[PDB]
């Protein structure tokens, strides 16, 4: 019913930074909105309730502020601590949820590194065939995977899949399969997948041929 | 001492029937109104249901309103949630939810349980497939080549997957599970190798999926491409 937007949906921070996500509510709920932190594998944790009281054990450093149809919730000075997602709720009517916003891990631009698989024979033999496209050690999230065929665009038919940020360096990876049957994979030479991202000086694109592949 | 105790993972078909349960101690049980707060896979919170203190109101999301049912029992302090009608897209963890204050109205959660994954599918035990991903001119960059392995058509999930029996670590990468159209589960796992001993290096990916008793061990092997 009253809906709530967060924005931004992902917000890029380096430790120390003073963080601040907003939330908007579809019509006034004076001040009845709580915040919420929430890790991987882990149940929310209650922050702030009532716009800006701060829950018991929440250090300091998190503040709440706001009402009617716009709040805030700040962080001081991020911490290693902080890097999670939150997300505001309503209790004026009916509770709701905002989407949430994800704090994620700001470091310097990589470029990906693109390989790119052909199907196996074993699985030509099942009737299917999975071509892979790895973009492998990149940041920012953010990147356009696109397949051609025989430079006919695909559209579709192809599901990726990406990495949690990565303990070390903090970079990404991203897996892109276009899936087809055997018999219809046999229509077509050239199989390619074009990268394009903010890293890369120009357009990667990985491609082979079916037949020298 | 506030402690919400709950149950653990459970398939259902759709069009079945569950109750899910939460034991509630530490607090003044029949006090606070419960939540039913649910994740889809890799979305956000969405609110369920709730009850009041005594059990004589109820409220519900218009996208369970008439197929689930809260309850509670303020005797032995259990919460209950009742899904019928289950559909692929009830597919979530489900958290109880304690209010943090004792008020009639305002529900907001100052105590959560630990969530119960609930997966509802007509898709019956599998074990994977697992198709190698062969380093070639293709996957090579330079000094560094990328292979890896195909595990799919699986159902439940997990699958594991190490490299040379554990002795493979550093550069790999094991992405997320997709459900495919399907409704079997798909991943690959890949890593980054020296490209100059792609000939002396032997490279075996150890995939294992406890639901169907599967362990595999594939060899990965380059092929020329180009
Ligand atoms: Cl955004
Ligand atoms: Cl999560
Ligand atoms: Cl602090
Ligand atoms: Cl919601
Ligand atoms: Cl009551
Ligand atoms: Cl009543």
């Amino acid at each position: 019913d009253i809906v709530l937007t967060q924005s931004p949906s992902t917000l890029s921070a380096s430790v120390g930074d003073r963080v601040t996500i907003t939330c908007r509510a579809s019509q006034s709920i004076s001040s009845w909105l709580a915040w919420y932190q929430q890790k991987p594998g882990e149940a929310p944790k209650l922050l702030i309730s009532d716009a800006s009281s701060l829950e018991s054990g929440v250090p300091s450093r998190f503040s709440g502020s706001g009402s009617g149809t716009e709040f805030t919730l700040t962080i001081s000075s991020l911490q290693p601590d902080d890097f999670a997602t939150y997300y505001c709720q309503q209790y004026y009517s009916s509770p709701i949820f905002g989407g949430g916003t994800k704090v994620e891990i700001k470091r310097t631009v990589a470029a990906p590194s693109v390989f790119i698989f052909p199907p196996s024979d074993e699985q030509l033999k099942s009737g299917t065939a999975s071509v892979v496209c790895l973009l492998n050690n990149f940041y920012p999230r953010e990147a356009k995977v696109q397949w051609k065929v025989d430079n006919a665009l695909q559209s579709g038919n192809s599901q990726e899949s990406v990495t949690e940020q990565d303990s070390k360096d903090s970079t990404y990876s991203l897996s892109s399969t276009l899936t087809l049957s055997k018999a219809d994979y046999e229509k077509h030479k050239v199989y390619a997948c074009e990268v394009t991202h903010q890293g890369l000086r120009s357009p990667v694109t990985k491609s082979f041929n079916r037949g020298e592949c | 001492q506030v402690q919400l105790v709950q149950s653990g993972v459970t398939l259902v078909q759709p069009g079945g029937s569950l109750r899910v349960s939460c034991a509630a101690s530490g607090f003044t049980f029949s006090s606070y109104a419960m939540s039913w707060v649910r994740q889809a896979p890799g979305k956000g919170l969405e609110w369920v249901s709730a009850i009041s203190g005594l059990g004589g109101s109820t409220y519900y999301a218009d996208s369970v309103k008439g197929r689930f049912t809260i309850s509670r029992d303020n005797s032995k302090n259990t919460l209950y949630l009742q899904m019928n009608s289950l559909r692929a897209e009830d597919t979530a963890v489900y958290y109880c939810a304690k209010d943090h204050r004792v008020w009639a109205a305002g529900y907001h959660f100052d105590y959560w349980g630990q969530g119960a994954l609930v997966t509802v599918s007509s898709a019956s035990t599998k074990g994977p497939s697992v198709f190698p991903l062969a380093p070639s001119s293709k996957s090579t960059s330079g000094g560094t080549a990328a292979l890896g392995c195909l595990v799919k058509d699986y159902f439940p999930e997990p699958v594991t997957v190490s490299w040379n029996s554990g002795a493979l670590t550093s550069g790999v990468h094991t992405f997320p599970a997709v459900l495919q159209s399907s409704g079997l589960y798909s991943l690959s796992s890949v890593v980054t190798v020296p490209s100059s001993s792609l000939g002396t290096q032997t490279y075996i990916c150890n995939v294992n999926h406890k639901p169907s008793n599967t362990k595999v061990d594939k060899k990965v092997e380059p092929k020329s491409c180009d």
